[PDB]
């Protein structure tokens, strides 16, 4: 059914691999990493940030306004 | 004949001799590491314990 | 009715798995030894002989 | 042949000067691939013990 | 009064991650507990054997229990009786009943004392605020005689009065028994008896913590090295044209 | 000749663990749906050793638990990891539904309704178990909750005692709770066995939305050491939040007896309810708060034919990822929210929450949907 | 053996791991008792000649807590 | 329309981030039983293509990564290569329905 051997078509199609044996768990870590890192933040910050910035300003409203409330009128 | 590979040969070539090696290492990192662990407790609780008061009160 | 494996290929079968077998037996009995701390191997050993 | 997987299979051992190549090369269908592979792998480990 | 001062954080010799509690300290509040707090406050979940290994060792349990009268029975006529107690005895009640403990304490209840820093928020910050925080009533409020202003207590109001203050009790080792050693050292003691693990647990979080640091990359490198067959992989594609 | 293909036994754990095909590109995400069964494994093996000691009685329930706690070895362990693996199964399983509706996995709709039913039954589970110990914040939880379910007239009265089994929460609530709460995860294991085989049919869903079948890999030896590395920092942090922490998820007020005359100042829910809570009291009437809480909790089921974009994943589509991102946020607002008591500005604050949290998924991302699929010259 | 690879695991395996378990074992061992009492014998705590930096007494490593002064300890 | 929308067209092309894995518009589309009948209708010079570009995107996001941005699918360049034959399936789908409606 949803088996190797039958799950699509694909011609005119080379890959290449390597050992896990003879290549590095992890080539050029930081030095390749760090940049990816702050690509996709860059790429993904203006759409995650703001609403969760507007829920500290909500919050810290909301604290603010009970703890006047709880305060008497002088 | 250098050290890696007869390390490999006659300790983890063999799936049998890496479980030997394996069960042998936890024998002794048990060991070592429960005293390592211990240690590092009692040196950050140093005379906090009670095995650090219990000469005063024999 | 084992009468099947009366042979010398399974006597060098046999005798091919002697040490693999034995290995593996060892594994055993060092890992039960091992998980119930027995006390009849483990005063037998220098370093494990901490805690007694 | 009793499970009906290849077309052909063939074992080669190939000599250069202090190097070769030394395995098996089979024709199947696509369906029989993973347990020749499995059966292969299979009859060197027997000849390894 | 509707709004509620809230306790400050005190530097706790236990307050650290890894920081175990003051044994010593938990000796003593034992001892403040059981000359004043035991007169009208229980601790039924916590028995004398607990004590050893702690903060007391056998023959000082056992004779501490046994300085204690516990209604055993009954009998073979069929009754009850005094006998002095055990070390698998629990801490006394004070009342044999809520209402008794009531009647005894201007209607209030005295509180169960086994998980009273585990059951406030503040936990022995509170319980010290608690018992340190005692003051005259500020003017504007009046309150009724036989209840005592406590700005810590919710509302303001506690029934119970002042039981701390310097030389309450003396101190067998040589301490000086003054009103906030006392309150601390009985602080120590509560904390001790709501989370009796509390030492073991630190420490097996601290192996926890070094077993992990070793596993985490070891484990992330297997993944790397299983996964980094597939990572540099390159595809190519020949279109016939 | 293999047992591995031939062996009956053998082939559906081929089938579904070693020989299945898997996309090569998901993302970690996926491994918290392993998570979620690891975490009931872990609950239904801590919960057996509760078992062992646990007294379901209203004289010894609190005295029960005690002495598991300061008499049976290591049973402080075993308590307070069944409490915090509760917790980290709530948020595995909020991280799981989250996965479902970012990717757009909510269009294998048998498995996404065989999860919103798995759903319900642990959140279920989760107040019984809750109600279980017997202190003051158990029984009063129990109260109210329960008290507002009979808010339907002419049938919710006789519900209530039915459930009760008698004029309140009393020893046959207690009794039956425990039951209940012992044989719901086997329920729940055999839902997520169903939930499986549902998603097996068509395979699991990729963070590109597109068809992975031109690039799969097996299952082992990837996704294996894949979770078991998700399996790893997940026993990292309940670990942490077990020996280091393990009352700050907890509410102070379970520690007293419950005592029936003893009101506490405030009521509340453990944390993963707080939100459905704060949809709860929204509304100033009890069947539409009661209506409102199953709306709040069934809008996931609404949501497959709330589908209206040509793609699937939220990867392409910006302005529906700022909606998305909104609704979470709403989310929060409305945990802390529940957290709070019914005062200003409070009240206005979850009002405007819960207008809002209906008006995002209901109304907004479809809007978003067509305004994308204008934007693409596609309609 | 012709080879790096022995002494980068030899690095890695004894010598690295040797000094975190020394630099931790004297972690251990980082405990000082009381200062012991000011005896003045006269074959230490001697001055030939006035210092040449600052005071005049104070060595260049003076540490005023365990280093006596031929005065005496100083608070 | 004509100032800014095909710019904001343009803008909208590159937010949307498709182009950075190589995908045309076409390839992003959620399959349907239309969508599949019009993938089954495609020549085979452009289904292998598109299939290419697909796992090469699968590729891409295992890895987190995107193409240089020379290899960037621009916005003009961009083919509709699919939608003449999903608007025929899409026709046929609808005469289908309005004669069983009948
Ligand atoms: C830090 C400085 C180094 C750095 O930034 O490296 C860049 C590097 C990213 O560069 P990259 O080239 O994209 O490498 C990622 C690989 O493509 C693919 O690698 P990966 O990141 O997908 O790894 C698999 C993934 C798998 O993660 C999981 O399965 C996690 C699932 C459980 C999540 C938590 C559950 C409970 C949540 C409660 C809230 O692991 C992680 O996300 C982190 C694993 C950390 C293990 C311990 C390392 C010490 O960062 C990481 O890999 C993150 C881990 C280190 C932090
Ligand atoms: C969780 C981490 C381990 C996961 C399993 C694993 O990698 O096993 C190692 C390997 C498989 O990992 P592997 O894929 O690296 O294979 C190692 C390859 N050889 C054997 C040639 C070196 O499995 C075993 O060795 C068998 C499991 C038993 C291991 C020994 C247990 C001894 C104690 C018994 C009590
Ligand atoms: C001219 C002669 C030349 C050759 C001379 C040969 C002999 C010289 C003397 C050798 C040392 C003699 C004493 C050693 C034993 C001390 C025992 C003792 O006090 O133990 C209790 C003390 C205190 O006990 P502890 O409990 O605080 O120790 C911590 C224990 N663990 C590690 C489990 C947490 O322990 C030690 O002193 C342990 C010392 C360990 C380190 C030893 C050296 C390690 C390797 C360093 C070189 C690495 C190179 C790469
Ligand atoms: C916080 C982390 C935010 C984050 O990492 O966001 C980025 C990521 C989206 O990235 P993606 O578009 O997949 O592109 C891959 C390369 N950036 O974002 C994601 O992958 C997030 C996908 C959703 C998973 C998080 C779910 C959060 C909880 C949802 C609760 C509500 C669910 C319904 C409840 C009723
Ligand atoms: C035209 C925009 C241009 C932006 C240029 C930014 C600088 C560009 C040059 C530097 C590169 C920076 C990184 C680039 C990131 C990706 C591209 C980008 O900037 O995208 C902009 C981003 C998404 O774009 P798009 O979806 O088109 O925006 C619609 C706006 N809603 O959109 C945004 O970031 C805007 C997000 C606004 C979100 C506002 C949410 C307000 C409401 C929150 C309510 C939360 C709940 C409150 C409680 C309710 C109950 C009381
Ligand atoms: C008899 C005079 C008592 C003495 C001796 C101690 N306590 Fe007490 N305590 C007593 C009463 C009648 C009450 C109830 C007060 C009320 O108004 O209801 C209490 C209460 C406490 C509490 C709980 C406070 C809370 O906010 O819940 C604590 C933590 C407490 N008391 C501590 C305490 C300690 C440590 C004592 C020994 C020094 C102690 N009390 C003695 C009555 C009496
Ligand atoms: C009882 C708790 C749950 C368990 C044990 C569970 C178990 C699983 C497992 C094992 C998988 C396969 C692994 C994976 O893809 O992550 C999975 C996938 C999935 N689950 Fe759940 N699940 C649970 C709750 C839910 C809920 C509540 C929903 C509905 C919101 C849901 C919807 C899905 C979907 C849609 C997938 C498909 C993943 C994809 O292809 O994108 N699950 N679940
Ligand atoms: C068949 C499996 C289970 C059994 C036998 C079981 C049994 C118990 C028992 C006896 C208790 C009371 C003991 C105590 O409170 O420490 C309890 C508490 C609890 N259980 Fe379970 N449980 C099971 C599964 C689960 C699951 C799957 C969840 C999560 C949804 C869960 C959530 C809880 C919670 C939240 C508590 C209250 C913890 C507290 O005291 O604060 N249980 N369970």
């Amino acid at each position: 059914g949803r088996e190797f051997g039958n799950l699509a078509r694909i011609r005119h199609v080379i890959s290449y691999s390597l050992s896990p044996f003879e290549q590095r768990a992890f080539p050029s870590y930081f030095s390749k990493g760090i940049p990816n890192v702050l690509r996709r933040t860059r790429e993904r910050i203006l759409r995650v940030a703001p609403p969760f910035v507007v829920v500290y300003l909500i919050y810290t409203w909301g604290n603010q306004e009970f703890e006047q409330s709880k305060r008497k009128n002088p | 004949p250098t050290i890696p590979s007869r390390l490999y040969s006659l300790l983890f070539r063999r799936t049998s001799t890496f479980a030997l090696t394996i069960a042998v290492g936890a024998l002794f990192f048990e060991r070592a590491f429960d005293q390592g662990a211990d240690a590092i407790y009692e040196h950050i609780n140093e005379g906090k314990l009670w095995k650090h008061i219990k000469h005063k009160y024999e | 009715m084992l009468s099947r494996f009366l042979g010398p290929r399974y006597r060098e079968l046999a005798r091919n798995w002697i040490p693999t077998a034995g290995m593996w037996g060892t594994v055993g009995a060092v890992g039960l030894v091992w998980a119930t701390d027995w006390r009849l191997i483990l005063d037998w050993v220098p370093y494990i002989n901490g805690k007694f | 042949v009793a499970n009906k997987l290849c077309q052909s299979f063939q074992t080669f051992n190939i000599s250069y000067s202090d190097t070769g190549l030394l395995g098996a090369h089979f024709v199947c269908d696509a369906m029989s691939i993973d347990d020749m592979v499995f059966f292969l792998q299979g009859q060197w480990m027997r000849l390894c013990t | 009064s509707d709004l509620e001062l809230h306790p400050p954080s005190y530097p706790w010799s236990h307050r650290g991650l890894l920081s175990s509690l003051d044994h010593t300290s938990i000796r003593r509040g034992f001892q403040v507990y059981k000359q004043v707090c035991s007169s009208c406050h229980s601790m039924d979940y916590v028995a004398y054997r607990h004590l050893v290994g702690v903060c007391y060792t056998e023959e000082e349990a056992k004779a501490l229990a046994e300085e204690v009268e516990v209604q055993d029975g009954p009998n073979d006529d069929g009754e009850m009786f005094m006998r002095p107690g055990k070390l698998s005895d629990y801490f006394p009640k004070p009342y044999p009943n809520p209402e008794a403990a009531r009647a005894a304490n201007n209607g209030a209840l005295p509180p169960d004392l086994s998980y009273i820093v585990r059951a406030r928020h503040g936990g022995e910050d509170y319980v010290f605020s608690l018992l340190t925080g005692y003051c005259e009533p500020p003017t504007g409020v009046s309150l009724r005689e036989g209840l005592y202003f406590n700005p810590y207590f919710p509302g303001q109001a506690i029934g119970m009065a002042p039981p701390i203050y310097t030389e309450v009790l003396e101190y067998d080792d040589g301490t000086p028994a003054t009103m906030s050693q006392v309150a601390k050292d009985v602080a120590t003691f509560l904390r001790w008896a709501s989370e009796p693990e509390h030492d073991h647990r630190k420490r097996m979080g601290l192996k926890m913590l070094l077993m992990m640091g070793l596993l985490l990359p070891l484990t992330y490198a297997m993944k790397r090295h299983k996964w980094s067959v597939l990572k540099s992989r390159k595809l190519a594609y020949r279109p016939p044209k | 000749t293999n047992m591995r293909k031939t062996h009956p036994l053998f082939k559906i754990i081929n089938h579904s663990f070693i020989d299945l095909p898997a996309p090569s590109n998901i993302s970690s995400w996926w491994n918290f749906g392993s998570l979620l069964g690891v975490c009931l494994m872990v609950q239904i093996i801590t919960g057996l050793f509760l078992a062992m000691h646990y007294t379901s009685d209203t004289m010894t329930a609190f005295s029960s638990v005690t002495h598991i706690c300061r008499d049976v070895n290591y049973g402080w362990l075993i308590r307070y990891m069944h409490a915090n693996g509760a917790s980290m199964f709530f948020i595995c399983l909020f991280l799981h539904v989250g996965r479902g509706l970012y990717y757009g996995s909510y269009t294998f709709m048998e498995t996404w309704n065989i999860g919103v039913l798995l759903l319900f039954a642990v959140m279920a589970t989760a107040f019984m178990g809750y109600v279980l110990p017997w202190g003051q914040m158990s029984f009063w939880g129990a109260t109210v909750i329960t008290n507002l379910l009979s808010a339907i007239p002419y049938i919710g009265t006789t519900l209530v005692e039915w459930i009760w089994g008698g004029f309140s929460v009393d020893k046959a609530t207690l009794t039956r709770f425990f039951a209940f709460h012992f044989i719901l995860p086997f329920i729940i294991a055999a839902l997520a066995i169903v939930h499986l085989l549902f998603l097996h049919e068509t395979g699991s869903n990729n963070p590109t939305g597109l068809n992975s079948d031109a690039d799969k890999i097996p299952f082992h030896p990837y996704y294996t050491i894949k979770d078991i590395l998700g399996i790893l920092i997940m026993f990292l942090i309940l670990m942490t939040l077990v020996l280091f922490f393990p009352d700050m998820l907890g509410d102070p007020d379970n520690y007293m007896p419950a005592n029936p005359l003893n009101t506490p100042p405030h009521i509340k829910p453990e944390w993963y309810f707080l939100f459905a809570y704060a949809i709860l009291r929204s509304i100033p009437n009890k069947l539409g708060g009661v209506l409102a809480l199953i709306l709040s909790i069934l809008i996931l089921a609404l949501m497959p034919f709330l589908h209206t974009s040509k793609q699937r994943s939220l990867m392409f589509r910006p302005i529906t990822q700022i909606l998305y991102w909104i609704l979470v946020a709403n989310l929060l607002i409305l945990t802390w929210i529940g957290g709070q008591p019914v005062e200003h500005p409070f009240i206005i604050i979850g009002q405007l929450a819960s207008i809002s949290y209906f008006s995002i998924i209901l109304i907004l991302m479809p809007i978003s949907g067509i305004i994308e699929d204008k934007m693409l010259k596609l309609y | 053996g012709a080879g790096a690879n022995t002494w980068r695991l030899l690095t890695f395996v004894l010598a690295l791991p040797g000094v975190a378990l020394c630099s931790l074992n004297c972690w251990m061992h980082a405990g000082h008792h009381e200062r012991p009492e000011f005896i003045p014998y006269h074959h230490l705590r001697i001055r030939t000649k006035p210092f040449a930096w600052g005071d005049g007494n104070h060595t260049l490593f003076h540490n005023p807590h365990v280093n006596p002064l031929p005065t005496g300890y100083e608070h | 329309s004509s100032k800014w929308l095909d710019g904001f067209r343009k803008w909208y092309y590159n937010a949307a981030g498709f182009n950075k894995l190589g995908l045309m518009r076409d390839d992003t589309l959620h399959e349907t039983e239309d969508v599949k009948e019009a993938i089954r209708r495609l020549p085979e010079d452009l289904y292998n293509d598109r299939m290419f570009r697909i796992k090469r995107a699968l590729d891409l996001t295992m890895r987190h990564q995107i193409l240089p941005k020379d290899q960037w699918t621009k916005y003009e360049e961009d083919k509709f290569y699919l939608e003449p034959y999903l608007k025929e399936v899409i026709r046929e789908r609808k005469e289908r329905e309005e004669w069983a409606k009948k």
